């Protein structure tokens, strides 16, 4: 029955991700995408009984890859979006992944493992562009740029979490496919249209 | 202050013709160019007021295109009411720069 | 509607300050974000920026002329002032003054343009 | 008794190497190194019985972090010494990152969480800089640079590995505060003196 | 291939004074400068051949520094042998490129 | 020891080629990594480099004038040669030949140098 694959399958919704961010040059956050995608669908597909034969690590590992996995992705999109300078962009970068890596060993399941990213990642963006603002006398992401991707993205971010944080009460089977979904999409919607370090 | 060159100074091109003027800034000025009609006796018309987004109210004809120090202004099967002076305007900066213009002229 | 219109002497001597004047109704300088601009085209050359006024009182000058520009604004009249200081052959220009806004940065509503020669 | 104290005491070995990184602008390194200063101390703090109250989270994360965060050092050290542009700075980064973290969890005390990096980091390395003699025709690091950096630094990395996995068998006590000063002037002398990329 | 200028062209100094020469290169050529002296009627030496790194046999008064586009020579308490005209060689690419060279003269 | 020495014709006609010649010794140009370089000082201005040939014998001209370069060698004599073409009163000038090595790429031994002057 389809209820089986349902949640392993929907995690190749990552997948147009990690094509489309590779496309525009963000090579690095393809990396971050790709390593989730892998780490989503073994972590779904040891849990449905049916095909619990097929993965190879141990739960708790698998388990662990596929939150922080989630949570850098969140975050290598957020600081993709807040394009950044080398001695910032390196720093910024490292601060999710060592964040990120510590919060998702203290409390595995807990909410904080996102809301500490996206809080600290919305601080850094907003403090960048009200100083930019204050620079130019203007709402400095273009609202080209408003409507077409941090809109959107945030949209389906919020979208996501509303799905992961109430919704899965009511349904696990199709609800975690449309999260998987939604997020996917967040991740695409929120990188610019090219990597301007590429060069 | 960051200097722009039109590439044409002056066009000649057919009523019903597609035409193209083509900006390069001496710096990467991060898509921060606006593209203005300026016809003669009046004031200048705003057309585009970033790469590509066209103001309300502008013919679809007009586009823009182009990103970090070379960018490109579009007309598609132009009408006699086209024939004008088309500047563009860096405002990356405050120091507000533009191109030397361009005479567009009908053949 | 929105509309910008120019005003100043026209015909005057060099070595002199002429007075630049911008009237404007559709909006007022008084409104956050708002900005007026001053900008001119020499005889024959491509179009110079000269000055800006802001909502907030704050001015920005072309670093080629800001010796001898002095903006100022009247939110009552809603209205503009432009002074160019010890003015010279170079200044034989159309002037034009146009509207700022805080979404786009780029002016989006010029005014007619006014004349300016200096001569004996 | 001094026994005690060393090995938690000689963890501030890297506080030198934090400094130093700071001071030449790599900051996104002076991270790694302050983290895995913070975490190996801790490590050690736990294991000390007349010290072990202090220290505030369970074994299996102080113990992951610390040896998660030198395998990890030796890498950004590494990916320091081979200075790479955009792309493929933020990508060998976040490739060191991921395997790290995973080698790390799948097998925590195999020699294969520093074999793997440092494998990894000297084939990226020697293929960068044969290219690069093959281009100049010439020793492309300078006679100085091997000298003074290369030679000094992998000296040291082999100093301390020996330290580690071979003669920590005679002695814990005195030997891994050998093994703590060792590896944190491997990570001072593989930096290179300026962080170019900071401009 | 990346033009450098070398400040002075020619410079009067004193017997047993410090003496210094600023190279400027177009464009970062990765501290691969070597600065030479060139004694007339005889083949240029080789003095430094980095940055920095003076060649074997060298006296200790010559050294030079910088980094990236801006770099200097400099003698410390110079001798009457020392008097010569001084170049630096760029040799990041293999399209060598020397600058213009600075005449040095006793005061 | 280690030596170049430049020979050539010296003094002759322009609108012709001229050969000029390179022998040295305490190396030699068939020894791993070893290179040498053509350069000349033209008549009061700044050095200029001309051409590299090397131990793989891998060759290297200057993009101003490579169309009249035409360099190669000999490891039996340990001799380099260089053809210039189509020589011209520009071409007035010193030519030295110099020996670069692998472990510092830029030349370490020059030759004494040889005057070349192209009259009627
Ligand atoms: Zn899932
Ligand atoms: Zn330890």
């Amino acid at each position: 029955v389809a209820k089986l694959l349902l949640p392993t399958l929907s995690s190749l919704a990552f997948l147009p991700t990690v094509s489309i961010a590779t496309k525009r040059r963000f090579y690095m956050e393809a990396m971050v995408y790709l390593f989730t995608m892998f780490f989503v669908a073994f972590s779904h597909a040891c849990d449905g009984p049916g095909l619990s034969v097929l993965c190879f690590m141990r739960r708790d590992i698998l388990e662990y890859f596929s939150i922080y996995g989630t949570a850098l992705s969140m975050w290598v999109s957020l600081m993709a979006l807040a394009d950044f300078d080398e001695p910032q962009r390196s720093t910024f970068t490292m601060l999710g992944v060592l964040t990120i890596a510590v919060a998702t060993f203290h409390d595995r399941w807990g909410y904080g493992v996102y809301s500490g990213p996206i809080g600290t990642a919305t601080l850094i963006i907003a403090v960048k562009w009200l100083k930019k603002m204050k620079e130019k006398k203007g709402l400095y992401p273009d609202k080209s740029i408003y409507t077409q991707q941090i809109g959107p993205g945030l949209c389906f971010g919020a979208l996501a979490l509303m799905l992961r944080f109430f919704f899965e009460e009511w349904d696990y089977t199709y609800v975690h496919s449309f999260y998987h979904c939604a997020l996917a999409m967040s991740f695409v919607l929120l990188l610019p249209k090219v990597n301007k370090k590429a060069g | 202050d960051i200097q722009m060159t039109q590439s044409p100074s002056s066009l000649s091109a057919s009523l019903g013709g597609k035409v193209t003027i083509t900006c390069k800034a001496s710096q990467d000025i991060n898509e921060y160019i606006a593209w203005y009609q300026h016809k003669p006796g009046k004031g200048p018309r705003l057309l585009i007021h970033y790469t590509s987004t066209l103001q309300p109210g502008i013919p679809s004809r007009f586009s823009g295109s182009g990103s970090g120090r070379d960018y490109s202004f579009s007309i598609s099967n132009l009408e006699p009411e086209d024939i004008a002076t088309y500047y563009c305007l860096q405002y990356d900066n405050l120091l507000w720069t533009f191109g030397g213009g361009t005479k567009l002229e009908i053949k | 509607q929105v509309t910008l219109k120019e005003s100043g002497p026209g015909i005057l001597q060099p070595s002199q300050t002429l007075s630049l004047t911008c009237s404007f109704s559709g909006f007022s300088l008084s409104t956050s974000g708002m900005g007026v601009s001053w900008i001119r085209k020499p005889s024959g050359k491509g179009l110079e920026w000269l000055a800006h006024i802001f909502w907030d009182d704050d001015k920005r000058y072309n670093p080629s002329l800001k010796s001898r520009l002095t903006i100022s604004k009247d939110t009552s009249s809603n209205q503009v002032f432009l002074m160019i200081t010890s003015i010279d052959t170079a200044d034989t220009a159309t002037y034009y003054c146009a509207r700022r806004t805080w979404l786009l940065h780029a002016m989006d509503y010029w005014g007619q343009g006014t004349s300016v020669t200096v001569s004996s």
